């Protein structure tokens, strides 16, 4: 969790998405396997970036490529992982990102 | 469990077991625990079936019964043995709201949706459940805690609200309220409830809270208002007003010395102390519960009132309190060891070598206690046994960095670099990623640049430059080798006369310019936390300053030495930047009367560099005016300090030059030239000189082939010394 | 080469990574979050290219460096 809740408040921080910024630093403070200087270095960290800035913000298959959610019915599959890919970013790969079988 | 079935009453109880003993009865929940606990250990057992018989046998006992309800979380936890999901839901939705434990079995309920199904909605909806049944703020903070653990902050506070509404007051749920607020980072929003409760008829604890939050982010001012205004408060006897007084004035004290008041922190803190004094006498008695944490408390304090009576520069009055902290409390490792850094501070070698003794009796590895230790058995110049101490060290713990670099430091000063790499052995054999390891990567640089190859340091620095601990002094180490690579005397002219041609080169001047450059860069890094850290950061900007080779930033420079000099009296590397502001700008004189000054100060342990920096300037400065003499002494005494300075080696080397001791001098010449790594053709040619003087030509020719091998068009040295070796040899 | 163009070129490249990854090393300049960045990985190792991942030879090459890492 601790990765991957660090990873998520970095991308908050970079994409300008502080809501989702405290939601991380929330759970990253309440992770159990954290030791109390490692609570302290964080609880700092998120002091300050919630003084320089507010911290109030502003299912469906998966795409492989790019994550975003398969909203259109038809999509590409792929024959062996059973994860699709957007018919838009299909024909940029040569095989299948996630398990690297040949594309069809 | 078998011997308690046969404990009367422990079969079907209410059997009409007419003993007239209504005082021995057993519990119907001592009952069930004894059940439940046969039932696991039978489960650990592995017989399942008995198991189940003996859940059977609860469950048609216990009908009826307050306690039911838990039997059949038992069964269903017994359907989580066996996995049928559904079926424990059913069970646990068999549950109602009239029977006891129904929290506890519709917890259960959500901890299932959420581990399992991973159900969020469900999860949810079973704590509103739970709310909506029994509208009490038990129910409501356990919802604003599934929120919080479900990450939807904003639900968690008005959930919280609501119960602090449904109790208006509550006491203690007042207090969560701020805790969420502050929890979710709402920091606006709890300030301004902060203030409104305090505004009516609520105690100082939301005072405390208000105040360190006003602390936590900065505003001083209104921290202090507020505690001066719930400290206002007449002096009660009782022990909880005594207890939140004493808090109260050690935040008021650390909001004092935030804002700069020494003095007025200091008052307190007494005041603090008389306080815990009060309760010391009083807990040990009233409370048993209390006593180790107002001892430690009061610890605390007289350790905070001696910190900033050495901020006050007032020594006496600083172990007095120490000692009275580890009268309090005799396990802060924390205050041994400020005690024995006063000590060690004090120059009182005895007291802080008890101190140590005493801290590695308590904890046998304690590494800065060994380097308390190390550093003054150095100071009695027993080399080899503080090296066998942090040579132990190490060997017990690999893993140990900071032992590592000052190990370095010592083997340095004694001139036993060889043994460094060993060590590195096995700090690789513990750990194969302890190359990435930042502490490790320090050590490196520090080994390779004592070594003398500052490129291959400063890369191995690089490395470390990012970490929270060791960045300030990798960025410090790079600066110091950016700004001057062949670690040469700044301002010194014994050589500088000598190299008035090879210093014509434009490369040099772009390499200069270049590495100014890096470390201007390198400065925006740093980020200083203290008064210290900023005097250092502004001594090395000084540092650059002078680098850059422009008058008006060297003069700019030598003011701002002489202010920092004025500021903080006999500060070493303030009196260094200074003569060396005064050598460079031909102010000579001025520059041997304040060496002269330096050299009468005793060498320590945190400017070691600093002191062997002036005692080479000065050394120039004597063998310029030909004082030979108090020069060679200098010398000695700076190679007495540390035994692998090659400069130092170097002026020897033409110290004895002068006088034609040519065994002398060629020995002192080979060392140099064998601890610069040989980076420097100059002193291979005075070396191969003064063997050939001495009559040793193929030591001579050795050398000579070493300087041309590193500089093929190094001149003077083919026929000059080489080709008049070869010709003497028959 | 020359003393002098290894000061050079180590100047060089010192000089270059800081700017290089202040891009998402900083927030708005002013605040470091190297305590978050450290999970993440170097460029080089989230490059993925395109190439048919056989069970065989990706097995051969696990095993390999697994190998090399494990003693
Ligand atoms: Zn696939």
């Amino acid at each position: 969790p601790v990765e991957i809740y660090s990873l998520l408040a970095l991308c908050a921080c970079a994409s300008r998405a502080f809501g989702t910024c405290s939601k991380a630093f929330i759970k990253l403070k309440s992770l159990e396997t954290l030791s109390s200087e490692q609570k302290q270095q964080y609880e700092d960290l998120a002091l300050e970036i919630f003084t320089k800035h507010t911290s109030k913000d502003n299912k469906l298959p998966t795409c492989v490529a790019t994550g975003s959610p398969i909203t259109e019915y038809q999509f590409w599959m792929c024959s062996v992982c059973k994860h699709g890919v957007l018919a838009q970013e299909i024909s940029h790969y040569s095989f299948c990102p996630l398990c690297h079988s040949p594309v069809g | 469990l078998h011997m308690a079935m046969s404990l009367p009453g422990m079969k079907r109880i209410g059997a009409s077991t007419k003993s007239k003993d209504r005082k021995t009865e057993v519990d119907t929940s001592h009952r069930l625990s004894i059940f439940l606990e046969l039932i696991d250990v039978h489960r650990l057992n592995g017989e399942q079936h008995e198991a189940t018989k003996v859940l059977q046998d609860a469950i048609h006992e216990f009908s009826g019964t307050s306690e039911e309800v838990r039997v059949t979380i038992a069964n269903a936890d017994l359907a989580l043995a066996q996995g049928d999901i559904e079926r424990a839901l059913s069970i646990l939705q068999n549950v109602t709201a009239e029977q006891p434990y129904f929290i506890e079995a519709r917890e259960k309920m959500a901890d299932i949706y959420l581990k399992h199904r991973k159900d969020k909605m469900l999860y949810i909806t079973c704590f509103r459940e739970i709310a909506e049944r029994m509208a009490n703020p038990r129910s409501f903070l356990l919802l604003g805690d599934a929120y919080m653990n479900i990450l939807e902050p904003e639900e968690a506070i008005v959930a919280y609200e609501q119960a602090l509404n449904q109790n208006p007051k509550d006491g203690t749920l007042a207090s969560k309220m701020g805790k969420a607020l502050i929890k979710t980072h709402n920091y606006s929003m709890a300030i301004t409830y902060y203030e409104a409760a305090l505004k009516t008829g609520q105690k100082n604890y939301l005072c405390y809270d208000l105040a360190e939050l006003l602390l936590k982010l900065k505003w001083y001012d209104k921290a202090e208002k507020v505690l001066q205004h719930a400290l206002a408060h007449e002096p009660v006897n009782e022990l909880s007003a005594l207890m939140e007084d004493g808090r109260c004035q050690v935040l008021l004290a650390k909001v004092y010395s935030k804002m700069e008041k020494l003095g007025d922190a200091i008052t307190a803190l007494q005041q603090a102390r008389e306080l815990q004094a009060r309760v010391l006498k009083r807990v040990q008695m009233e409370q048993p519960d209390a006593v180790p944490a107002q001892k430690h408390l009061a610890a605390e304090i007289c350790a905070e009132i001696a910190k900033h009576s050495v901020a006050q520069r007032d020594y006496e009055k600083a172990i007095k309190f120490y000692r009275e902290a580890l009268v309090h409390c005799e396990t802060d490792n924390k205050i041994m060891l400020e005690l024995a850094r006063l000590y060690l501070a004090q120059d009182d070698p005895d007291s802080c070598l008890r101190q140590c003794a005493l801290l590695l009796q308590s904890d046998q590895d304690n590494e800065a206690a060994t380097m308390m230790m190390a550093d003054l058995m150095f100071r009695k110049q027993d080399y080899e046994q503080a090296v066998f101490h942090l040579q132990q060290l190490l060997e017990r713990k690999p893993d140990n960095y900071m032992t590592l670099s000052r190990l370095i430091d010592l083997l340095r000063r004694c001139g036993k670099l060889e043994d460094v790499p060993r060590f590195f052995s096995m700090a690789e054999k513990r750990n194969s990623r302890a190359k990435l390891e930042p502490g490790f990567q320090y050590c490196k640089g520090l080994y390779l640049w004592y070594t003398g190859e500052p490129n291959d340091a400063l890369r191995h620095f690089n490395k470390a430059r990012k970490d929270r601990d060791w960045g300030q002094n990798a960025l410090y180490n790079m600066i110091e080798i950016c700004l001057n690579p062949d670690n040469e005397t700044v301002g010194g002219e014994v050589f500088e006369n000598l190299d008035g041609d090879l210093g014509n080169s434009t490369e040099k001047q772009e390499s200069v310019q270049l590495a100014v450059r890096t470390a201007e860069k390198l400065l925006k890094e740093l980020k200083p936390q203290t008064v210290q850290g900023h005097v250092q950061l502004r001594i090395m900007e000084n540092y650059c300053l002078m680098a850059t080779k422009q008058k008006s930033n060297v003069e700019q420079a030598l003011n701002t030495f002489t202010e920092i000099a004025a500021s903080e009296k006999e500060h070493i590397p303030a009196l260094l930047g200074m003569a060396t502001a005064y050598m460079i700008l031909k102010q000579t004189p001025r520059a041997r009367n304040q060496l002269k000054r330096i050299a009468k100060m005793n060498w320590n342990a945190i400017d070691a560099e600093e002191f062997e920096k002036s005692w080479l300037l000065l050394a120039d400065i004597y063998i310029q005016s030909a004082k030979y003499d108090m020069a060679e002494d200098l010398l000695k005494r700076c190679l007495r300090h540390n035994r692998s300075c090659c400069k130092a080696y170097e002026y020897m080397g033409y110290i004895m030059e002068k006088e034609q001791a040519y065994t002398d001098a060629a020995l002192n010449y080979e060392m140099a030239w064998k601890y610069s790594n040989r980076t420097n053709p100059a002193v291979g040619y005075k070396l191969a000189f003064n063997y050939l003087k001495a009559k040793r030509y193929v030591d001579s020719i050795d050398i000579c082939h070493q300087v041309l091998e590193a500089h093929p068009t190094y001149p003077k040295i083919r026929k000059d010394i080489l080709d008049k070796a070869r010709a003497s040899l028959r | 080469p020359s003393i002098q163009i290894k000061r050079v070129m180590t100047y060089r490249d010192l000089d270059n990574d800081l700017m290089k990854y202040s891009a998402i090393q900083t927030l708005d300049g002013e605040i470091d979050l190297k305590l978050l960045t450290k999970v993440l990985a170097p460029e080089h190792e989230v490059r993925e290219d395109d190439v048919g991942w056989d069970w065989d030879h990706l097995f051969t090459e696990v095993s390999s460096e697994v190998l090399t890492e494990w003693d």
